[PDB]
């Protein structure tokens, strides 16, 4: 499964386009727009996805383990939400990393601004040509320098953590999805809410608070 | 008269069509301006998209005509419709149930329909009718989507029925 | 052979050694830019 | 500077070798090679997206000196305008008592209905762009859908081919600027709800102070 | 994957070829390549060991259902018979063994009876299972009858019927190891393992297994 012909489609049982023929990871023959219809469009699509998931994956983290941190009682953050943790650098004495005065204690948020943006350029230019960490061989699998521990060593694992990786990064931009839209309704943290749901499941979800006032 | 060179345009006198809009399907207007349908593929991908909202478009617009129609004929207002539910049917005597049934029925007749798609006919119903049957329902479905939209730009921008801005235009 | 990767180690993933920088020496990692 | 052939300037300068598709190799104005996403693979995509970044090149360029230049007319007291030297509220002086004049004199317009106006640019709209679609008219054009020449060229700088192609190049890259600058005046608008020249004459007091950082927390959710 | 052959999962993954013994070479369900001790390097002690697991491992399934059942059923009323350590002394209780709650349906009084009943029922049957013959028509195969203990016809088909085997002696160590988890936890905590599932769910962070470790300290 997973490749070929028979590999499973997005609709189960019920289910498909002529270039979708099953060779790239992530296959599961949803197009339905017809998107994807030129292959040079079509790796473009797959290496916007792979990016996506990605950033994806490591945003969702980092939106759940801050205020996972301080609602347990393991930590004092200036804002654990993590839609108000940008607003750190506007307090009293800055922002600090996990609460501790001498971790960072950033007070600019000019200076962030410049070194994130340089930083980030100089290496996501290194990503598209190729620079310290390696030369660009494969655009969105280099390994090598970027993968010590081996573990995508036999083709056959490789292919197989590659699928795995695209599922979960996909499942991250669902969660993401999720995250942003709970803010911008309910208003308060993503843990908050699961835990507020968890409590009395019956009575506190989005119809039974929000479904009505939304129109 | 609705097909090949003779097919009346989005612009009338003006005549440019593009060389892949060769008047062969319905509606074949010739308004393709950004080029989004180079690719044969990609256009039927969009023909059925069209159909399909066409015909959505239509449902959705009879069925928030009738209720503030029949209102004033004897909450009525078309986009406050769902939160009666927290609904009896027109006044006459679990949001999970519903949910879960309208779901699986909808994912049973949609998965059917995937497994001519486009015009399948037979169940669900002179050639030259025909085709000008389908054109009158594209045309029917462009204006149904333009009346859709208006409409929700009117329930966003005024909060009121449609037919009561036109009740007071009028 | 197994649980880690086969892999002269620079100081970069990606560099040469400079020429006056031969690698005989006990600590030489070629960093001398 | 070559703005043409395959040693010309790219989008990302050194890093740029490895992200210059296979279908963009220098051949027309404004090329460097930025094309991530793939929109324009197929060349008909390709010459629609040109001709559509042109023209709103030309309508942002021409936007920009639109909402710009009243107001330093009012600033330097050449003219009053009331309200109405802003880009938002300049739309609102027809609804007033004394209606919309231009330069603020009521004997230059003295307009004060909004059907009469909006009919005549319907219909003006509706003869250019049709000609403009049709590519032939009464005028005289050098046969180009794009760059009509002849009529639409009265003083004929356009005559030399590289003086052209760097016309080409500078109208593109100005085109481009202008756009830039058109979202920032619009989102400057939509966040803060004051003047453009306002907003540079806020930050030029207080550059650390008055940012668009400042306004971070006014889109807020609250609970 | 695979459970047979020289490709087949072992019980190290990339680390287990340095610890497979030779004559370990997978011929039998259930094989991962653990012997450490060298404790089968013996043909027969293999066969031996062997039995003595599967036997175990389905008294295990038997045993960790038998314990998890009666306290989903308290549908029913023990009180103090619902946990399984619990319900042993429930027969010296004067009101009978009330199965179900029913208090018609054994009305066990005496513990001599029942227990001179179970020795030569199962006296009986394990001596005709270490004989392998008799009334009852089977395969032939001790480790696996059939015949009168398969009614249903599910193992008859070799591949299947290995395929199956591994399944069963898969689930058999698990239930043993689960096993061992009851009894352990029944000696630490004297508390049902329903009860300990709900109190960890509780608060997880202290109520661990760590929380009752200074308990076996030993005072002066
Ligand atoms: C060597 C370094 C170098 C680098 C790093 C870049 C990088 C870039 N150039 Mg290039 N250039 C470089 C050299 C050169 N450029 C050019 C000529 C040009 C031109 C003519 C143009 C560019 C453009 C661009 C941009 C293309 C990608 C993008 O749109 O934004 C990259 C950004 C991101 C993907 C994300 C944004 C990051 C940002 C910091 C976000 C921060 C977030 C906020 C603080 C808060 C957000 C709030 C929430 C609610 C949203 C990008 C900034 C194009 C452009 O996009 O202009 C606008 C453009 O038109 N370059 C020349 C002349 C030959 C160069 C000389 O070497
Ligand atoms: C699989 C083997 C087997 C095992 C491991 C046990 C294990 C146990 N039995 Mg059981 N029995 C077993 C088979 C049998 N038992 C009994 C009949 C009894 C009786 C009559 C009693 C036990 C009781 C007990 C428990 C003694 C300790 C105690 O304080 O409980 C913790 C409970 C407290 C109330 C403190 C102990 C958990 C005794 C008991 O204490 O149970 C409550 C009890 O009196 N067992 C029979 C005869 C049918 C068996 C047949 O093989
Ligand atoms: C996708 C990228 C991503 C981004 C942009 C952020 C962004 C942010 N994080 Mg999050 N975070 C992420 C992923 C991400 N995180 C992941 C994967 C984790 C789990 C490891 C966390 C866990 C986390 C913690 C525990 C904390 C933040 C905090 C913050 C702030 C950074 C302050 C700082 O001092 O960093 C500068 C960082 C470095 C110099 C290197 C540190 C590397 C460590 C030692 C490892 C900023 C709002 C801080 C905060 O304000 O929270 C409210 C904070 O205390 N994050
Ligand atoms: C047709 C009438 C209609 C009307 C009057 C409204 C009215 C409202 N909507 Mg709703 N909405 C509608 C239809 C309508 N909606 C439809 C068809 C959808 C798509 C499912 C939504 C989805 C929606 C979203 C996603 C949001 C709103 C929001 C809001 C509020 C915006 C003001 C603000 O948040 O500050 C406003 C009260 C905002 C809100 O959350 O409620 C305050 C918000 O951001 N609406
Ligand atoms: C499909 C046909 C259609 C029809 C018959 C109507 C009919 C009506 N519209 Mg609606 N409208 C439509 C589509 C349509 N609209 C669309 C596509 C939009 C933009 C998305 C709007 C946006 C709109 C606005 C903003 C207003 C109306 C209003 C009105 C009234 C007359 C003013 C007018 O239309 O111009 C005004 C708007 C247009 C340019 C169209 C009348 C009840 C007025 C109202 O609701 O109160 C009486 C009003 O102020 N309409
Ligand atoms: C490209 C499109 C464009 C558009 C749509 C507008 C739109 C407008 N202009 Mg602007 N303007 C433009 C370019 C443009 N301008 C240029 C290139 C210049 C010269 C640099 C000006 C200089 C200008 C002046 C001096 C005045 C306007 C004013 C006006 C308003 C109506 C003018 C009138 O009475 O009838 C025509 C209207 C908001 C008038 C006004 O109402 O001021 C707010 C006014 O007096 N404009
Ligand atoms: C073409 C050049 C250009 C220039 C010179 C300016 C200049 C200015 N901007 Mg505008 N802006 C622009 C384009 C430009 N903008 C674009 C494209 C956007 C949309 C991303 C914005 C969105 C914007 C916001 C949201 C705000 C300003 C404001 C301001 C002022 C402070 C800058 C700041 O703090 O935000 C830095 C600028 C950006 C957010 C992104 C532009 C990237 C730069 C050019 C690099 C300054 C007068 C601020 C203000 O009003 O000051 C009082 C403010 O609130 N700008
Ligand atoms: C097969 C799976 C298994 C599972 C799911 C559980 C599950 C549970 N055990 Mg049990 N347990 C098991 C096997 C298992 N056990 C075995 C084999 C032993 C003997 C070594 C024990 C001995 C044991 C003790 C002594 C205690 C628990 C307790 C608990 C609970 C807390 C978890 C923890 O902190 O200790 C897990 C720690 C272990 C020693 C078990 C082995 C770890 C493997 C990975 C499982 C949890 C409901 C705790 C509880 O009841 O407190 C509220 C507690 O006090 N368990
Ligand atoms: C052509 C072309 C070409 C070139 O090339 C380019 C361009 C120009 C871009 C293009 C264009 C395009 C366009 C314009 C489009 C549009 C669309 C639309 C509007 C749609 C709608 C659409 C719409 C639609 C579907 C709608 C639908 C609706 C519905 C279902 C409804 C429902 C309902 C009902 C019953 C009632 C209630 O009470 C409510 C509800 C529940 C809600
Ligand atoms: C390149 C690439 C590549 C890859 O592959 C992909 C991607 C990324 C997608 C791409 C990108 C893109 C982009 C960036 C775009 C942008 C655009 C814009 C910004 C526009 C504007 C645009 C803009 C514009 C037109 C503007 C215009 C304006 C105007 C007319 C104005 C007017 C006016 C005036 C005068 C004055 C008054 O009082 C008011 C008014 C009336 C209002």
């Amino acid at each position: 499964e997973f490749y070929g012909p028979d590999r499973v489609k997005f609709l189960g049982p019920f289910s498909t386009p002529s270039y979708l023929k099953g060779e790239y990871p992530g296959d599961y023959g949803w197009d339905t727009a017809g998107l994807s219809a030129d292959p040079e469009t079509f790796a473009r699509y797959r290496e916007l996805e792979v990016i996506h998931a990605r950033w994806a994956m490591l945003g969702a983290l980092g939106c759940v383990t801050p205020e996972l941190l301080q609602r347990n009682g393991a930590a004092n953050f200036g804002e654990a939400v993590w839609f108000k943790a940008g607003a750190q650098i506007f307090q009293e004495g800055g922002l600090d990393y996990l609460g501790n005065p001498n971790l960072v204690h950033a007070q600019s948020i000019v200076a962030i601004l410049l070194t994130q943006v340089v930083l980030m350029g100089l290496i996501e230019g290194y990503r598209v040509n190729g620079g310290p960490a390696g030369e660009v061989v494969d655009p969105i699998y280099p390994g090598e320098a970027f993968d010590p521990l081996g573990l995508a060593d036999d083709p056959d694992t490789l292919a197989e953590l590659k699928v795995k990786e695209i599922k979960n990064g996909r499942l991250a931009m669902v969660s993401m999805f999720g995250f942003f839209i709970q803010a911008i309704v309910t208003g308060k943290g993503p843990v908050q809410n699961l835990s507020d749901h968890l409590a009395s499941p019956s009575t506190d979800n989005f119809y039974s608070l929000y479904a009505k006032t939304l129109a | 008269e609705w097909y090949g060179p003779n097919r009346p345009q989005f612009l009338g006198p003006f005549s440019n069509p593009p060389s892949y809009l060769k008047g062969e399907f319905p509606g074949d207007y010739g308004w393709d301006t950004a080029g989004l349908s180079a690719d044969p593929e990609t256009f039927a991908r969009y023909r059925e998209l069209e159909v399909i909202h066409a015909r959505w478009a239509m449902l959705g617009a009879l069925g928030c005509v009738t209720p503030e129609l029949l209102q004033r004929n004897g909450e009525a207002v078309w986009f406050k419709a769902g939160a009666q539910i927290f609904l009896d049917y027109l006044g006459n005597p679990s949001i999970v149930a519903i949910l879960l049934t309208q779901l699986v029925l909808m994912g049973l007749i949609e998965g059917y329909r995937v497994n001519d798609a486009l015009y399948p006919g037979e169940a669900f119903d002179d050639p030259d009718t025909f085709a000008e049957l389908k054109v009158k329902e594209l045309k029917n479905g462009r204006l149904a989507m333009v009346s859709m939209l208006g409409f929700g730009v009117q329930g966003l921008i005024t909060r009121k029925g449609p037919i009561e801005n036109l009740a007071d235009h009028l | 052979g197994a649980g880690y990767r086969q892999y002269d180690a620079l100081w970069l993933p990606n560099t040469e050694r400079p020429a006056w920088l031969d690698g005989s020496l006990p600590g030489d990692r070629g960093f001398d830019p | 500077v070559e703005f043409y052939g395959p040693d010309r300037a790219k989008w990302l300068g050194p890093f740029s070798e490895g992200s210059v598709p296979s279908y963009l190799k220098g051949e027309f104005p404004g090329d460097y090679g930025w094309d991530t996403a793939g929109l324009s693979a197929d060349p008909e995509t390709f010459a629609r997206y040109r001709e559509i970044e042109v023209i709103h090149a030309r309508w942002a360029m021409l936007g920009a000196l639109g909402c710009l230049t009243p107001e330093l007319l009012q600033n330097n007291g050449a003219a009053d305008f009331g309200e109405a030297a802003v880009w938002f509220k300049a739309g609102a002086s027809i609804f007033n008592e004394d209606g919309l004049n231009y330069l603020g004199n009521p004997s230059l317009i003295h307009a004060q209905s909004i059907v009469a106006v909006l009919l005549t640019q319907l219909v003006i709209m509706g003869a250019a762009e049709a000609y403009r679609y049709s590519g032939e008219g009464p005028v005289e054009t050098s046969g180009d859908s794009l760059y009509p020449g002849g009529f639409f060229d009265p003083l004929g700088l356009a005559d030399d081919p590289d003086t052209l192609a760097e016309l080409k190049v500078k109208e593109i890259k100005n085109g481009r600027l202008a756009m830039f600058s058109m979202f920032g005046f619009f989102v400057q608008g939509l966040v803060t709800g004051k003047s453009p020249l306002e907003n540079l004459a806020d930050h030029l007091a207080e550059p650390s102070v008055n940012n668009g950082f400042a306004s971070a927390t006014k889109f807020l959710p609250l609970p």
